[PDB]
RNA sequence: AUAAGCAGCUCAAGCAAUAAGAAAGCGAGAGCGUACCUUUUGCAUAAUGGGUCACCAAGUUAAUUUUAGAUGCGAGCGAAU
RNA sequence: GUAUGUCAAAAGGGAAACAGCCCAGAACAAGAGUUAAGGUUCCAAAAUUAUUAUUAAGUGAAAUAAAGAAAGUUUUUAUA
RNA sequence: CGAAAAUUUAACGGAUCUAAAUAAUAUACCGAAACCUUGUCCAUAUGUAACAUUAGUAAUAAUAUUAAUGUUAUUUGAUGGGGUAGCAGAACGUUGAGUGAAUCUUAGAUUUUUUUUUUAUAACUAAAUAUAGAUGAUAACUCAAGUGAGAAUGGU
């Protein structure tokens, strides 16, 4: 395109879906697990050790 | 920057998707009601979904100069569905630049020399970009004429089920809940 | 002629919304005037001939909304498109029995 | 006001003439008015010029 | 001030304890997807501060981890999350001349733009306990 | 009560007089909001460009500086700490910390008064060679 | 060396510094863009002129008559003794 | 000739390409900002979004070829 | 159906569409250099404060203020922003000249380049190459012009 700007839009991607779906009169969690593949960082709770408090049922059985 | 900090290896990777010109598509039909009567995805409306599977535009990273599509396998292109009266009415022209030598022939006898996979290439060629990509983004349209094909172990696959198969979705739902058991 | 002005006969379903929303929107700028200036007992010599004369978007038929009175045309009709600055221009009222 | 020294000088190129005629080419004389007679010739000159008048130097009381 | 949501005070927890978290902040309304750490680099030059100023950014849309994503209606409400940053300086761009011309007429005006941005560090980005609210 | 007139389309094409209309009422741009009371001379002004503007009755009229202020976006930040600054008309303003709250300005034509350290603050703590941390410190 | 660009502009992979530090440049691929001037109601026009580069090349001076601003003197001014 | 506007001297969006038409008057950048005309399956930013009918001719879908003919079809109004 | 023309499908822009056609409606979204928001540039104002220069007026042995000009900030959260013919204002650059018997230069003046920075038709930082003490260069202000060229089937 002529400028940068018209080049913006032209290569526009929406957000999310579930981004879209914004709250009203209040604030809210809700659960979106992405498509993507998750780092090392993110240990499962095979390899806690037993006093860690952090292991806890599934983020899905929360809601 | 952080959302496309990371690894891009997968995003554009070549996908193998699979789709029969034949089984009902209750998306890309127009007839929606009654659930007998919903019909396969016609020729201009199953190449509009293709040529945005092979421009990548599905994706989030879609980039038009980055030629990140994906490979579709289309069979049984023999029983490819049209409305009215195009298969014997619809013309196909070429010109060779010499005064004289113009070349018409109407789908039913293009489908007879080269099969419905070459009507559908030509939809869907005339749907994507006219650039350098033209070419090499046709050319993952691997149509064929029956359900024999040769990239029946490269279709993608979740759990041993290709997609589209009888119980792919269940098989999908099922590797997502154990990613669920991690920080 | 050999200019091309390549103007349909027609307008698409789109100019027709945004025709309906375009006489709709005089119609509320007229009453708020009119509801405004009566709540003081006063009236505009302008707007007591608009509201007389003059049918609003509800009550226009079809064939008013799109089209208007040519002479020069076959049926005496002709598209509302095709009059000068038709978009910001009032235009409802047609000679009777064209 | 230097007359023909570019463009955004705002004096460049034709330098205030404009685009052809006798005022940018030529030159117009400068008792012509096109053709039409002027009015000291329709309707004559007035008077005589007094070359035997003295010309005194007022002085006033004030 | 207004009480947090009960569903609210039951999934903070849940979502600061995750590895990484992000916020999309917004400065004069303008949106800013970031992370501890990050380098903002503003489009316009920001009055009244020079490098070393610590701010307090407040109009958070989005504050979310990988799976769980804290969204407030206009805002998120300043008493869950806590975050700052820190002005770097002023960069500048190399001056970009536009020529405005027409055909057939010499006249070419020329405007010359070098603009400032203001640079940022988001130094801290963290989630508060939310168990006394 | 009051019109809220808005510009909402513009007058490029339409004769000379129509931009009478829009000068009298004072739109002189596009989406530029005016206050007139509601009255004939102003609603009879409506009736000629009804087709550009949006009208809308409002019990008080706005000021200027509270019409732009409906369409300014928060800052979104607060300045919590600030460093030593000097002021050209003022002087030097010494670091304020607004978390624990003071901007206080000396000015002077010597460098004590200016409140820095100078190099006779740099000796006196030179020769300070008797102070030590406590033991517990250390 | 699969391609139909007034050769620029917008987005940009990749290559490019033996080495701590340091990336100008070239750019695949995507998009936008039909030279300039003159003359005309109107020119990408298949209307005018130019092979390229460097240099030479066009409201100036004189007398005369005026206006504006600034400034000296002032019912006097200037010139000259 | 007259009335009005644009171009001329006005770039930009729409009309496939476009001096004159529909919008809108370019000081310079940023923004999934808000809108006009115009549009939203793909080329190509946005609905394969909803409701009710008609057409089977690719008619048509952004430049209406006529008078006319006819067990094409639908609806309405009479009527057996 | 009527409906036939000569390079090629040949006025859906194309693919294609049984709606993605047509008619009567409804909503959302996209959509310009338009508008808004946040900054910047330029023009013209209105007050105030500060910095500098020049020229006055006072004070000072035990510095303040007045006026003009330049400049930055700030108040009204000031207003304004396409352009041909044409009119007007403000500046840069070039050649020579005065201050100049001045200023600077092997501790590198000057070097047609490259490079760097600065709102920038200009200058500046550095690098490289060479080697000048004046028949060298030069800030600032001012004076005078053989003073600014992609355009004349121009000239050499
Ligand atoms: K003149
Ligand atoms: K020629
Ligand atoms: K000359
Ligand atoms: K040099
Ligand atoms: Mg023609
Ligand atoms: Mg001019
Ligand atoms: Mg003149
Ligand atoms: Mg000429
Ligand atoms: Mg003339
Ligand atoms: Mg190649
Ligand atoms: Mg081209
Ligand atoms: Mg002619
Ligand atoms: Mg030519
Ligand atoms: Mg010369
Ligand atoms: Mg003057
Ligand atoms: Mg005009
Ligand atoms: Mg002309
Ligand atoms: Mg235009
Ligand atoms: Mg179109
Ligand atoms: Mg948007
Ligand atoms: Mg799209
Ligand atoms: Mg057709
Ligand atoms: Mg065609
Ligand atoms: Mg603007
Ligand atoms: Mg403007
Ligand atoms: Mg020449
Ligand atoms: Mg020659």
């Amino acid at each position: 395109q002529s400028t940068a700007n018209r080049t913006k839009r032209m290569l526009n991607i929406p957000p999310h879906e579930s981004f879209l779906n914004v709250p009203v009169e209040g604030d809210r969690i809700i659960f979106n697990p992405p498509s993507s593949e998750a780092s090392v960082y993110h240990t499962p709770f095979k390899f806690l050790p037993r006093s860690d408090p952090r292991r806890r049922a599934n983020i899905y059985k929360l809601f | 920057m952080s959302q496309t900090v990371g690894a891009t290896r997968l995003a554009y990777s070549r996908v193998w998707h699979h789709i029969s010109a034949v089984t009902p598509h209750p998306t890309l039909s127009t007839i929606k009601a009654p659930s007998e009567a919903i019909t396969p995805p016609s020729l201009g409306r199953l190449a509009s979904r293709i040529a945005t599977i092979l421009m990548g535009k599905h994706k989030p990273i879609w980039d038009p100069s980055t030629d990140c599509g994906d490979y579709v396998v289309v069979t049984n292109c023999a029983g490819l569905y049209t409305t009215g009266h195009k298969k014997w009415r619809k013309t196909y022209y070429r010109h060779n630049t010499r005064p004289g030598s113009l070349q018409a022939i109407t789908m039913d006898a293009l489908m007879e020399k080269h099969g419905g996979a070459e009507v559908l290439r030509k939809a869907v060629s005339g749907m994507l970009p006219k650039n350098r990509l033209r070419d090499k983004r046709l050319a993952r349209l691997k149509a064929f004429e029956g359900d024999a094909h040769p990239y029946k172990e490269n279709l993608v696959r979740f759990g041993g089920k290709v997609v589209g198969a009888p119980g792919w979705e269940e098989a999908v739902k099922a590797i997502r809940e154990a990613d669920m058991e991690r920080l | 002629g050999g200019l091309l002005w390549k103007i349909p006969w027609r307008m698409s379903k789109f100019q027709k919304l945004r025709q309906r929303r375009r006489l709709r929107a005089v119609d509320n700028v007229v009453a708020t005037i009119e509801n405004a200036l009566a709540k003081k007992g006063e009236t505009v010599k302008a707007v007591e001939r608009w509201r007389a004369e003059m049918p609003t978007e509800a009550e226009m038929l079809p064939k008013d909304k799109y089209t208007i009175f040519d002479r020069k045309e076959k049926r005496y009709r002709k598209g509302i498109h095709k009059l000068p600055k038709w978009t910001r221009v009032s235009q409802r009222v047609n000679p009777p029995g064209y | 006001i230097r007359k023909g020294r570019g463009p955004s000088s705002g004096y460049g190129k034709t330098a205030g003439r404009g685009t052809k005629g006798q005022k940018a080419h030529g030159h117009v004389k400068p008792w012509f008015q096109g053709g039409q007679t002027p009015l000291i010739v329709s309707h004559g000159r007035k008077g005589f010029v007094n070359q035997f008048a003295a010309d005194m130097s007022e002085l006033n009381l004030e | 001030q207004p009480p947090i949501s009960q569903q609210v005070k039951e999934l903070l927890p849940v979502l600061a304890a995750q590895p990484g978290h992000y916020t999309t902040i917004h400065i004069h309304g303008k949106p800013y997807l970031v992370t501890e750490g990050d380098t903002v680099k503003l489009p316009f030059k920001m009055p009244g501060v020079a490098p070393g100023d610590v701010l307090r950014l407040n109009r958070a849309s989005v504050i979310g981890s990988r799976d769980l994503t804290l969204q407030g209606a206009p805002y998120v409400d300043e008493r869950l999350f806590e975050c700052r940053a820190i002005v770097m300086g002023t960069e500048s761009e190399p001056m970009r001349v536009m020529i405005k011309k027409k055909r057939r007429c010499r006249k070419k005006k020329h405007v010359f733009s070098k603009h400032k941005y203001t640079v940022l560090r988001i130094n801290q980005l963290k989630i508060n306990d939310v168990s006394s609210l | 009560s009051f019109f809220r007139i808005t510009l909402h389309r513009s007058a490029i094409g339409l004769p000379k007089r129509t931009h009478g209309v829009l000068a009298a009422l004072g739109l002189r741009r596009r989406n530029q909001t005016v206050f007139h009371p509601v009255e004939p001379q102003f609603a009879g002004m409506l009736m000629k460009v009804k087709e550009l503007v949006r009208v809308e009755e409002v019990p008080h009229r706005l000021t200027k500086r509270e019409l732009k202020d409906e369409r300014k976006p928060d800052a979104g930040f607060v300045v919590e700490k600030q460093v030593r600054r000097f002021i050209p008309g003022v002087g030097v303003q010494d670091e304020v910390d607004f978390s624990k709250v003071g901007a206080v300005v000396r000015d002077g034509k010597r460098a004590g008064d200016l409140g820095v350290r100078t190099r006779s603050d740099w000796e006196v703590i030179g020769k300070m060679k008797s102070v030590l941390p406590k033991v517990k410190a250390l």
